[PDB]
RNA sequence: GUAAAUUUAACUGUUAGUCCAAAGAGGAACAGCUCUUUGGACACUAGGAAAAAACCUUGUAGAGAGAGUAAAAAAUUUAACA
RNA sequence: ACUGAACUCCUCACACCCAAUUGGACCAAUCUAUCACCCUAUAGAAGAACUAAUGUUAGUAUAAGUAACAUGAAAACAUUCU
RNA sequence: UCUCUUACUUUUAACCAGUGAAAUUGACCUGCCCGUGAAGAGGCGGGCAUAACACAGCAAGACGAGAAGACCCUAUGGAGCU
RNA sequence: ACCUCGAUGUUGGAUCAGGACAUCCCGAUGGUGCAGCCGCUAUUAAAGGUUCGUUUGUUCAACGAUUAAAGUCCUACGUGAUCUGAGUUCAGACCGGAGUAAUCCAGGUCGGUUUCUAUCUACUUUCAAAUUCCUCCCUGUACGAAAGGACAAGAGAAAUAAGGCCUACUUCACAAAGCGCCUUCCCCCGUAAAUGAUAUCAUCUCAACUUAGUAUACCCACCCCACCCAAGAACAGGGUU
């Protein structure tokens, strides 16, 4: 580590969910390659799976680009900016449709460590405590061996 | 950004004026305090018993030898007591303490080697700036106005005093000079070992135990003496002859007051008190001031019987 | 760093500006008992006596 | 005795870059009102002393070859003469050097 | 401890501190200006101003010339010691030699100064001058040295 | 009550042990002493005995900014008298 | 009463806290066969992986800018002096 | 030599300038007391102390450094000699 | 036989010591087969002190002369990167003994290399209260039959210890130094007694209470190039009128 490592508050984008839910998942870009058994577990998704799962994710933009390549590689773009890239190198089919549906239900926020598992902008309701809310208060306010007139 | 000095840009013309300037002016003011009584003092209270009276700051000539009418040979240390003034008066309130301090001088030297605090402290007091100052605890019935100068004459003889001042300073000295260790043979097989401390401690403890006497500065340091009684006043040069040998070297400045001793208590009765002041005094004191027992060079041969 | 923020006083006497800047005073944590010659006179009486002493005994 | 151990250089910044080690900066540093160089106030000029010692080479080396060598030195006074000077009525009895150069500005004449 | 010690320690031993400074003190009478490391020259400006007081006795005295004998290694200087640099300080009584600091060498950096003997040939160095007259800070102070000494002559 | 055991095949490795409780030897009804036996712990984690290989609590392995418990804090102030 | 464990429970996931030794499941880089063509796949092969042997070679720290080392003097650099 | 050391000079020394090693070194942000422990703690427990920081001394500790030291024992390890 | 067999030989001395009190001396106080001096013993007390020599490697011890006393110990049987290397310990040899010899020895004798440039910790003026003996006086007093012979208080002198100084003396000379000179200031709580209950006397009270012994001094400010300095390794410090 924690020490090692930069930290984070949990939060989201935007306040989402707060009036409506909106897909952080911005776009992905797969390529893949029509010749190497790199992406042997790419091509299967892309023949099948993709194609349905567009169908249940329309905010997401999806890109296949078949190139020539020796490690096929799938980069998830969210709204807040942050760019994530992930190797699918010689991944089943069953490996694959989870690690997408993962970065769909993901904000785009860092992954690293989180200080607190809550977040509340109004902690407080009725009072946050002060050193005098427990403390009665004397006859004109007087101190402690303290003579007035 | 760079530093300079009182004579850096006086012309040929202008450092003969400028010495014989400020000159004249530490002569006026050293005599225009010769009138303490006159000037608004402070109220002269009677001696009382448990008073602590103020003392003076006295430079050291040399020694010179004495002899008492029963023929012993004392060797006194000849202190010149030379523009020794009162500074300033703090109370027993201010001073935190038991007793009531009192700022005094000696030594009036240079106004043009002294920082411009010190230098604006005596432009107000209007004296010259003194090289030592001490400070000395006296009580309420002994306080003296700011500017009074001070005397030889504060002293008696047959009186004991304590003097304090810096020792001499030997520089780094080894543990045979500083602290009188033994040290080892010079032969029978010594080898590079003649002056060395040897050992320092045990091996249990595995460290030296604070305070151990090791290889260092010695002297300047302040010593005080104690039960040391004046035998001899002069009055023309304001010389303190004092018993014994005194710390610090020659034309050095020291700390001079009452004995603490108990046995010197409650000795200052006859004593002047405050302070002498010769400038009200009915009748002027004579050249010097002798003890009982000392035989005056005047004097004829003494014959013992 | 605690023991800066400590005050200690000998006496009744406190610095003004240490005395009028105070808020709470603490309750003691002993109770001090009472002398013999505080107690009133209601109390005294109220207390029974448990034996009789003979008259005639010096004391 | 030999090292226990190696003393890092954390611990040796402290020891080389501490100001007792540093170089102290000088503040007695000023213009030649003469030449312009700089010097020290309480030090000749550098510049000013280099051209005495150049001149005052010369004059030594005139000196030797009047002499003619050693154990001659003269039971009289020396004057340096220049080009376009003679003798003054103080300078009567004395071993005149001739020199075959302009008197210099800095070099008056008495 | 040294206290009071006004003679420095130079050269191989007492002897050989006499001996350096001879031949300063001869070198310096032969050219009338030589250039040292500067506590030679301060320790050897003792000698040279007691020096010309020998040569004030006179050549007749036979302790002052024995003293010229010895401090004079080069035989040639004796006459001139007692023929010109006696009669030129015949009005003087004393500091008869001004020693200056000059830049350290290059070859050690040691401090170095110059000694010569007052009213020689030589091309005079460049002394230090303090500020003239007519400076700001001058003027000031003259112009209070005027009133002083008009009002006490009021 | 439980789920191991034997045989077959293939070889490696460990056996200069400690301390505690108990029974009994040698020493001196000494030793952090030596030598057997039974059992535990230790060379396997954690908590507690102040720090703690051998005492007590406790094991099968992760995350939690939940909860219930285990062992677990020394006591003691003493002389009248026929 | 409370405090108190990696014991137990709770939400979730479970092959994921012993020396020697033994059984496995994987795997870096390299070469070859065939692929692959921003550096990969399946196989074969082997000089196949180094926090440690007062290891070997090379570089550079530490002790350390420390120990230690050196030029007789003046000067016209002719010369003279010690 | 010592009771009983002292003074002085020279070298060394320290400072300025030039040149510039060696043993040593797990990492150190490198304290004292008491206790504990593989039985002798700068690092563990409990107390106390504690801005940083260079230079010069000192030699109690770091079971200080330097040659697997000497000293006893071991090897079905050597050699000399009788 | 637990730690150390990949650089502590051990003993003793020199140097400097820190600590314990089960106290050798100085201090206070019970008992005594304590008249007084001397003694013995017990409680309290570790502030201070505890010698110089001959043979011996010595520790120790013997006796020599003293002292108020010449304490018992611990500390890596203190201290050896501070020193010594005499005894023992490696190579030589001899005497005596053992062995056929090589060779050996709890013995005697002679000789025999003791390294280190301080990296780290610790430390480098505890700012300053001193102990003791002798002589004298009390006093030839109390005591005792005499012989003998004291308290306490005061004085003087001397010594050491601590801290200074150079007018002399001395080593010596703008100085340093001692063999020389000067100064040195608190109680100590072991007990001895009153009043007085528990336990109407008495009883000094881990009953309430009373009585005897139950600190001061030193240090304290804020131009600087350079020179000088009784200041100083450097730095710092003082003076420069
Ligand atoms: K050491
Ligand atoms: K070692
Ligand atoms: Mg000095
Ligand atoms: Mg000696
Ligand atoms: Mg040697
Ligand atoms: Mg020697
Ligand atoms: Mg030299
Ligand atoms: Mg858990
Ligand atoms: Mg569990
Ligand atoms: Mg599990
Ligand atoms: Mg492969
Ligand atoms: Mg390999
Ligand atoms: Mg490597
Ligand atoms: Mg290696
Ligand atoms: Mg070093
Ligand atoms: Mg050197
Ligand atoms: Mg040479
Ligand atoms: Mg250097
Ligand atoms: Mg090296
Ligand atoms: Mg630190
Ligand atoms: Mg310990
Ligand atoms: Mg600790
Ligand atoms: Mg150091
Ligand atoms: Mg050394
Ligand atoms: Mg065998
Ligand atoms: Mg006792
Ligand atoms: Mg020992
Ligand atoms: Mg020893
Ligand atoms: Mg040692
Ligand atoms: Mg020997
Ligand atoms: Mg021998
Ligand atoms: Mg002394
Ligand atoms: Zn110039």
């Amino acid at each position: 580590t924690a020490r090692g490592t930069p930290s984070r508050f949990l939060a989201s984008v935007l306040h989402n969910g707060l009036g409506r839910y909106v897909q952080q998942l911005q776009r992905l870009s797969f390529s893949v390659s029509r010749d190497g058994a790199s992406s042997r577990g790419a091509r299967e998704f892309v023949e099948r799976e993709v194609i349905d799962f567009a169908r249940r994710n329309p905010g997401v933009v999806i890109y296949v680009n078949s190139r020539p390549c020796c490690v096929p590689r799938v980069v998830a773009e969210y709204l807040n900016g942050a760019v994530r890239e992930e190797s699918i190198h010689c991944k089943s089919v069953e490996e694959i449709s989870t690690l997408v549906q993962k970065l769909a239900d993901q904000s785009g926020l860092d992954v690293i460590r989180i200080r607190k598992p809550f977040h509340t902008d109004n902690p407080s309701i009725q009072g946050q405590w002060h050193p005098f809310t427990n403390k009665p208060t004397t006859f004109r306010g007087l101190r402690p061996r303290e003579v007035q007139d | 950004k760079s530093g300079t000095w009182w004579d850096e840009h006086l012309s040929e013309e202008n450092v003969p004026f400028i010495k014989q300037l400020v000159s004249d002016e530490d002569k006026a003011q050293l005599a225009s305090k010769l009138c303490p009584l006159k000037d608004e003092p402070w109220p002269i209270h009677p001696w009382e018993p448990g008073s602590f009276r103020v003392g003076l700051i006295a430079l050291k000539l040399g020694m010179m030898p004495l002899w008492t009418k029963d023929g012993q040979k004392h060797v006194v240390t000849l202190l010149q007591v030379q523009d020794c003034h009162v500074l300033k008066y703090t109370s027993k309130e201010n001073c935190n303490g038991k007793m009531a301090t009192l700022s005094v001088g000696g030594k009036t030297v240079s106004r043009f080697r002294k920082a411009t605090s010190i230098l604006e402290f005596y432009r107000e007091l209007g004296l010259p700036p003194k090289q030592t100052v001490k400070i000395f605890n006296i009580t309420d019935n002994a306080a003296i106005k700011p500017g009074t100068p001070l005397y030889a004459a504060h002293f008696r003889p047959g009186q004991y005093v304590d003097v304090t001042a810096k020792t001499i300073g030997k520089g780094f000295q080894g543990v045979m000079k500083r602290w009188g260790f033994k040290g080892q043979p010079a032969t029978h097989g010594q080898t590079k070992t003649h002056r060395r401390p040897g050992a320092v401690a045990t091996g249990d403890i595995g460290r030296v135990w604070p305070g151990t006497k090791m290889p260092g500065k010695m002297g300047n340091i302040y010593r005080t003496e104690y039960g040391l009684k004046v035998w001899r006043i002069n009055t023309k040069h304001n010389i303190i002859y004092v018993n014994g040998s005194v710390p610090g070297h020659k034309n050095c400045l020291v700390k001079v007051k009452d004995s603490k001793l108990p046995a010197y208590k409650d000795l200052g009765k006859n004593l002047p008190f405050p302070t002498y002041f010769p400038d009200g005094d009915e009748e002027e004191l004579p050249e010097d001031l002798y003890d009982e027992n000392v035989c005056q060079p005047g004097a004829p041969s003494i014959t013992f019987a | 760093t605690m023991m800066e923020r400590l005050h200690l006083f000998p006496d009744e006497y406190i610095p003004e500006d240490i005395l009028k800047n105070l808020v709470e005073e603490l309750p003691q944590p002993r109770k001090i008992p009472k002398r013999l010659d505080e107690y009133t006179q209601e109390e005294i009486d109220a207390f029974p006596r448990l034996w009789t002493p003979p008259e005639d005994y010096r004391l | 005795a030999a090292p226990k151990n190696r003393r890092t250089i954390e611990v040796n910044r402290c020891r080389r870059r501490n100001p007792q080690k540093l170089i102290k900066v000088k503040n007695n540093i000023d213009v030649c009102p003469e030449c312009g160089h700089l010097k020290q106030k309480h030090v000749l000029c550098a510049y000013c002393y280099e051209k005495v010692c150049k001149e005052t080479a010369e004059i030594r080396r005139q000196i030797g070859k009047q002499e003619g060598g050693p154990f001659k030195a003269p039971t009289i006074e020396t004057v340096v003469l220049y080009t376009g000077e003679t003798p003054s009525e103080q300078d009567q009895g004395k071993r005149i050097i001739e020199r075959d150069r302009k008197r210099p500005s800095w070099f008056t004449q008495n | 401890i040294s206290h009071g010690r006004v003679f420095r320690r130079m050269g191989l031993g007492p002897e050989s501190r006499i001996h350096l400074l001879r031949n300063l003190l001869t070198g310096l009478v032969r050219h009338e200006r030589i250039e040292a490391p500067w506590a030679r020259v301060d320790e050897m400006r003792g000698y040279a101003e007691k020096l010309i007081d020998y040569g004030k006795l006179g050549d007749t005295n036979e302790r002052a010339m024995r003293m010229a004998d010895f401090w004079l290694t080069e035989k040639d200087l004796i006459p001139k010691l007692f023929q010109v640099l006696a009669p030129r300080y015949k009005d003087q009584t004393g500091g008869y030699t001004r020693m200056l600091q000059i830049p350290n060498r290059s070859l050690d950096r040691a401090k170095m100064a110059v000694i010569e003997y007052k009213g020689n040939c030589l091309p005079p160095l460049p002394l230090p001058r303090r500020d003239s007259h007519l400076t700001l800070l001058n003027q000031l102070l003259q112009g209070l040295r005027q009133d002083l000494r008009q009002s006490q002559e009021a």
